[PDB]
RNA sequence: AGUUCUAUUGUGUUAGCAUGGUUUCG
RNA sequence: AUAAGAAUUAAAUCUUAAAAACAAUUCGUUAAGCAAAGAAGUAGAAAAUAAGA
RNA sequence: UAAUACAGGGUUGAACUGUGGGUUAGUUUCAAUGCCCAAGGCAGAGCACUGGAUUGGAUACCCAGGGAACUGUGCUCCCAUUAAUAAGAAUCA
């Protein structure tokens, strides 16, 4: 208590948690169609829900994006067997 | 191998067959060995 | 004033009951067999008493010699003296063979005579069935 | 053809999120015809190697079972009324390489195109060479 | 004081992580606030005796197997009779008897035991770690 | 680069100790690392004592 | 032939996990159980599916065996800490301490920083 | 073959460089209390 | 090290576990076979005690296992017929059977109660078997109902020993024939000799145990302090 | 070489002993034995396999013994697990 | 993988030498 | 013949013998041909070979 | 398996190079002991054989002696023939 750590002292930094941290971005990296991750909108297919991530580099929005990200909610919202959708970013601060 | 494995444990092809091996019962070569 | 904040568990300053090491399970009866061997190596003092030995010698020299006892029988006695301050409040010992301890620690490997025992569940489980409603 | 023969192994792994496979482009176009199918997650390109992140359900992959057709060492090629014949009567798909790109078995035969059949995935018990 | 071998690769453990943790309070409080909505429901708790003296040996689920032909019977098989829960403490132990029985099951267990038997979520329906 | 790596395959086979009461190598030493091994770093993970020669030359 | 030389193929089985739901749904359905009284709220509130999460946990590296070594290293009296106290091994070969020593404190502060994107030697700084 | 182009995760990392911080997991400390409590009194 | 000129490869198992350190199982291959699981069915084989096989639910004096020469059979196979037209002038005349099984405290290692129900036995004409220990009792009783009524009662309150519990089990009425023709009882017959391997067995056991719980009371008493 | 023992204050049964020690810790008896007769390779192959495959379980089980000892002498009691998170604090 | 150099060589062929079982000589 | 040495389950063949140069034991000196006793954990990468009885 | 001489292979690094490979007969370098041939020829030990025992009996196991074989850029590859159950790619952190 007087010169050792305690788990309740403040600042008592617990190893496993830092050593266990992840990269937010790396969440994404399996969502394309030719697996390069250039796609302006990458989907990734899962069971009972669509998944939708805005991937232009610098997070603007074009035509390009517009059409596919147009193109994905359509089949999404249309098929039943997507009980819901999710939309994201994989950019880093946009 | 089955078959010809079994010719040789058997013993004919030690009587039957020339050995570049020779032996004193065993038949021999008289050419320049190879393998065949 | 400055001093330890934290109790002196370490293992060290309170040794437990504990393989340190382990090694490659051994074969069950090849195991049993070296233990066999180092115990007839350290010759367990499971006699009938380390005193009975000295007694026996020291009673067959008084006999063998019946005048010049008191000059000649003077090593035993002194061995014999020994052997009842030493063991003479001896007790055999009352524990489980290194083979059942070894088995306890699981240090063998399962050939065909020789299963670990399963878990025991007949004895471990509790069951405690409340109500749960409204 | 030998890398998408080695890349059936890593495509058939099961209690895993994703596995590596060898990279090739015929391997990118095969997965890309798996995504569209929804058979995998996804997948992605890494140099020399190729991360496929597989698909499950109830606990059982989607991916049941890969049949290999079409070796490096032997070609297979149909004709239109011989692929409607040997694929008659199963929700399985058979990969078919053709002169339009590779795409699926339902694909060639609505196209009456000649194509050499590479795979067939949860194809059940069905095969013939 | 050690001469084992060192490990250098930790495993994370996401079934127990604080958002899963969460996720499994939510989802079981559902369960539990319906369950006890109903009338007449009682739910048996099962631990060890290591873990738990006042707690009865014996309920009417225990079966009590004897004989040796009746090894592989399970000994939890007709408390689905009485109760409509079972609380479960130790699931590694009770993993065999807990297989397919016909009454929810809710585990408490610790991620060493997950990750080192996790064929108890075959046996688990509900989880709070 | 994208550059796949080269075969595993070497010229020669593998270590062959002569049959009989010579003792000779037929082919390569005891110490041959095969080419499937894991890495050095690997099997060595302790790595130089305290007391090893930093330098190996003699 | 052989046995279980079949790697990717009938080694393994691919068989779904059916939690209580589904198979009360299912012995429902069927007509051999009698609806249960629980079977209702249980339906409503569905198992999560555990298998899936499970597939999540990944290995990692630890970068605290060669980052203790190092500071070990530098300040070799950092041992006398808790020597006492059982979970500190300080014997060669070993050198784990608890999470609450001062090395452990001083690895995991390290790489914090390294994760926020410090080098090796400025994180030790 | 050194001079094809396949796109890697090398070429990314350098793409953005001209142009990655890993984040600790939280904790939920209040919401894990709040449940607990809601638990609790369910089983009161 | 020594010098063999030479390694060696044996084959079998046996040469093997020899010519090795260890020939320990080791973990399944990820890539090659599934991890092994609680949840795996058993292997499918008989439990047997040296060389007899152990194959009943119950212990009864009429179990038997087939040896390996012929023992007469019955001729012919004719079932009597169950009389299910019984009214209360006719009720008394069916047969019976029940098993029990007492727990408590008995003395003389349940001679005492043994002779008390062969007593009972013989005086209302019940046929079966018997068996009483030192704390607990068990029984397959055969008879006429009225019989039966009666041993079922004088086993609830008429023992005169502690009896903390009484339980019946397989209870069954209108029976043609009665399989037993005495009521027997069961006597350990083991030699001394036999006695003393067995209680020197439950000894290791007992002290194999005994280290476990004091670890745990142990243990306990910290988590307390 | 040859091993010289001093009977200074002691017994010549003792020393006689620790020479015994020495001989059987440098296996002279083993290789006397050995070159009181021929073995052909194949022997010598099979015996320094069989060898080199036993004596680290013999070592290891002389280990396992020492330690039983030891535990029974001093009375020591089977260890649990260490419980982390348990704040190993003094109870004053 | 291959070629060159680099540090290391219980690998294979090598003139001789130190030591040693055995036999030998007194 | 015989004893001793040697050997053997026990014996025998064999060597020496009557004061000893080489039967056998002890001590020196060369000579001859011959040459893995001593120094390396098939162990520790997660690294794993064959459904069952 | 000390030093020295002549050659590999393995490991580590720098440079060079740029699909230059995996497998392999109408291919041939090497390869225990024995046998044939040649060498030497009595350090040791040792087939056949001799004689000293055991055995109804042994042509053996035991003892004593022993001219076959024990070192070769030759003839040469029969085998329970040499680091294993052929070599390569893929799946794993």
């Amino acid at each position: 208590v007087r010169t050792g750590f305690f788990r309740t002292d403040p600042g008592f930094i617990d190893p496993e948690d830092v050593l266990f941290a992840e990269d937010p971005v790396r969440t994404w990296s399996h969502a394309d169609g030719g697996g390069d991750l250039a796609e302006e909108v990458l989907e990734r297919s899962n069971v009972g829900m669509g998944t939708c991530i805005l991937n232009n580099a610098s997070g603007v929005l074009n035509m390009k994006g517009l059409c596919g990200l147009f193109r994905k909610l359509r089949d999404l919202e249309v098929n039943p067997l997507k009980r819901f959708v999710v939309l994201t970013s994989r950019h880093r601060h946009f | 191998c089955s078959d010809r494995k079994r010719k040789i444990l058997n013993g004919t092809e030690y009587i039957r067959r020339k050995s570049s091996h020779r032996g004193r019962i065993k038949r021999g070569s008289q050419a320049p060995a190879f393998k065949r | 004033m400055n001093g330890c904040s934290k109790r002196k568990s370490h293992r060290l300053l309170k040794p437990v009951f504990e393989l340190q090491q382990s090694f490659p399970k051994i074969q069950h009866w090849q195991g049993a067999e070296i233990l066999h061997r180092l115990k007839q190596k350290e010759k367990d003092a499971a006699v009938i008493h380390p005193c009975i030995d000295t007694w026996g010698d020291y009673a067959q020299c008084l006999r063998r010699y019946p005048a010049t006892s008191a000059a000649r029988c003077r090593v035993e006695s002194d061995r014999h003296t020994r052997c009842l301050q030493q063991h003479g409040r001896w007790k055999p010992s009352d524990s489980l063979e290194a083979l059942k301890l070894l088995e306890m620690f699981k240090v063998f490997n399962e050939t065909a005579r020789f299963k670990y025992p399963p878990p025991p569940v007949h004895s471990l489980v509790r069951g405690c069935a409340f109500p749960f409603s409204d | 053809m030998q890398r998408a023969c080695e890349m059936v192994v890593s495509l058939l792994r099961v209690d895993a999120l994703s596995q590596r496979c060898p990279f090739h482009v015929l391997n990118v176009q095969i997965l890309d015809l798996l995504q569209r199918e929804g058979l995998i997650r996804g997948f992605k390109v890494d140099g020399t190697k190729i991360d496929i992140l597989l698909k499950h359900y109830k606990g059982a992959p989607v991916i049941r079972n890969i049949r290999v057709v079409s070796k490096p060492s032997r070609d297979i090629w149909l004709t239109p009324h011989e692929l409607k014949f040997r694929t008659r009567f199963n929700t399985g798909l058979w990969i078919m390489q053709t002169s339009c790109g590779v795409i699926s078995h339902r694909d060639c035969l609505r196209m009456g195109i000649g194509g050499k059949m590479l795979m067939a995935i949860n194809n059940g018990y069905q095969h013939f060479c | 004081m050690n001469f084992n071998r060192i490990p250098t690769r930790l495993s994370t453990h996401y079934v127990c992580d604080p958002y899963t943790t969460l996720m499994h309070y939510r989802r079981t409080f559902k369960f539990l606030q319906a369950l006890k909505a109903k009338p007449n429901c009682r739910a048996l708790c099962l631990g060890n005796k290591n873990q738990v003296i006042s707690w009865p040996k014996h309920f009417d689920g225990l079966t009590v197997v004897t004989s040796a032909v009746a090894a592989q019977s399970s000994i939890l098989s007709s408390a689905s009779v009485y109760y409509s829960l079972i609380i479960c403490l130790d699931p590694v132990l009770f993993a065999k008897h807990l297989y397919r029985i016909n009454v929810p099951v809710l585990g408490v267990c610790t991620p060493r035991e997950i990750h080192e038997h996790p064929e108890i979520l075959k046996v688990i329906d509900y989880l709070l770690p | 680069p994208v550059v796949f790596p080269h075969t595993r395959a070497r010229a020669g086979g593998k270590p062959i100790m002569m049959r009989g009461k010579s003792g000779k190598w037929h082919w390569l030493g005891p110490y041959w690392k095969p080419p499937w091994a894991p890495s050095n770093k690997a099997r060595w993970p302790t790595g130089p004592e305290e007391w090893a020669w930093s330098d190996p030359t003699r | 032939g052989k046995g279980a030389v079949h790697y990717t193929g009938t080694n393994f089985r691919r068989v779904q996990r059916l939690d209580i739901v589904d198979r009360m749904r299912a012995l429902v359905a069927q007509g051999l159980v009698d609806a249960p009284l629980w079977l209702s709220a249980a339906e409503r509130a569905p198992p999560m599916e555990l298998s899936n999460l499970k597939l999540m946990d990944r290995k990692v590296h630890n970068k605290y065996l060669s980052l203790t070594q190092a500071v070990l290293k530098k300040y070799p009296n950092m041992r006398f800490q808790d020597c006492y106290v059982d979970g500190n091994d300080w014997s060669k070969g070993n050198d784990s301490y608890r999470a609450d020593h001062p090395v452990m404190q001083f690895v995991a502060l390290q790489l914090r920083l390294m994760n926020l994107g410090l080098d090796r030697h400025a994180a030790f700084r | 073959k050194h001079l094809d182009h396949v796109p890697t995760e090398r070429a990314r990392q350098l793409a953005e460089q001209r142009s990655r911080v890993k984040l600790e997991k939280e904790k939920f400390l209040r919401d894990c209390m709040r449940e607990q409590e809601n638990l609790a009194a369910l089983f009161t | 090290a020594p010098f063999p000129r030479g390694i060696v490869k044996p084959r079998s198992a046996k040469v093997r576990a020899i010519l090795n350190l260890s020939v320990e199982q080791r973990q399944p291959n990820p890539l090659r076979a599934p991890r092994k699981s609680l949840l795996d069915p058993p292997p499918c084989v008989a439990p047997l005690e040296k060389g007899n096989p152990k194959l009943d639910r119950q212990f009864d004096t009429l179990n038997r296992s087939i040896t390996g020469f012929r023992k007469y059979k019955a001729p012919h196979t004719t079932a009597p017929r169950v009389v299910r037209d019984r009214d209360e002038t006719n009720f008394h005349e069916m047969l019976g059977k029940f098993r029990f099984d007492l727990q408590g405290s008995f003395k003389e290692n349940g001679d005492m109660l043994r002779d008390s129900l062969l007593q009972v036995g013989r005086d209302l004409f019940l046929v079966g078997w018997v068996k009483c220990r030192s704390r607990f009792a068990t029984g397959h009783i055969q008879g006429d109902v009225h019989a039966l009524s009666y041993m079922r009662r004088y086993l609830e309150k008429h023992v005169d020993e502690s009896v903390s519990s009484v339980r019946f089990y397989e209870e069954n009425f209108g029976m043609p024939l009665l399989e037993y023709e005495r009521l027997s009882a069961v006597n350990d017959f083991r030699a001394p000799g036999k006695k003393q391997q067995h209680a020197l067995r439950a000894a290791e056991k007992n002290k194999a145990k005994k280290l476990e719980q004091e670890s745990l009371r142990h243990a306990q008493e910290l988590e307390r302090f | 070489m040859s091993c010289h023992r001093h009977v200074f204050r002691a017994a010549p049964a003792a020393v006689f002993a620790s020479v015994q020690r020495w001989g059987r810790r440098n296996n002279v008896h083993k290789l006397t034995l050995l070159v009181q007769t021929y073995e052909k390779p194949c022997v010598k192959r099979t015996r320094i396999a069989e060898e080199k495959a036993y004596y680290p379980r013999w070592f290891y089980l002389r280990y396992a013994t020492e330690v039983i000892r030891y535990s029974l002498k001093h009375h020591l009691r089977l260890g649990q697990a260490l419980d982390p998170n348990d704040d190993q604090r003094l109870d004053a």
